[PDB]
């Protein structure tokens, strides 16, 4: 699965 | 996960390549998202050598969420006890966030090896551990 990364706030 | 058999040969060199093997399947095993890779690099007074190491997006969770985020970590022989080499591997879509924990390149700081070594911890708790932080603080959050 694609990374991304989770986004803040 | 077939080229696990032909993973253990594209090393057959490791001090352990069971344990090794079996050490990174478990990991895979507990993830299933990371991957084991392969490189060679030139190391004996330059001299092509096989190494080994992780990579993948795993599954770090939120607060009510779980991502994805890449890490690649070069995996050692066996010495001195754990690979020190363990930095995120992100995009160019993401955005890096500077810490204690990462600077820029995405390298994961702090001492760790020089730390722990209980050593107690294994290649799994090592990941872990970063999983723990990486999930804690944004690693390299990225973007709408």
């Amino acid at each position: 699965p694609e990374p991304t990364a989770p986004p803040e706030e | 996960a077939v080229s696990e058999s032909q993973l253990k040969k594209m090393v057959s060199k490791y001090k352990y390549r069971d344990l090794t093997v079996r050490e990174t399947v478990n990991v895979i095993t507990l993830y299933k998202d990371l991957k084991p890779v392969l490189d060679s690099y030139v190391f004996n007074d330059g001299s092509s050598r096989e190494l080994m190491n992780l990579t993948g997006t795993i599954p770090v969770p939120y607060r009510g969420n779980t991502y994805n985020i890449p890490i690649c970590l070069w995996l050692l022989d066996t010495y001195p006890y754990n690979p020190p080499i363990c930095f995120v591997k992100p995009t160019s879509s993401m955005t890096i966030k500077t810490g204690k924990h990462v600077d820029a390149n995405g390298k994961i700081y702090l001492p760790y090896l020089h730390e722990w070594k209980h050593p107690q911890s294994d290649l799994l708790g090592l990941i872990q551990v970063m999983i723990v932080v990486f999930g804690d603080e944004p690693p390299v959050f990225s973007r709408p």
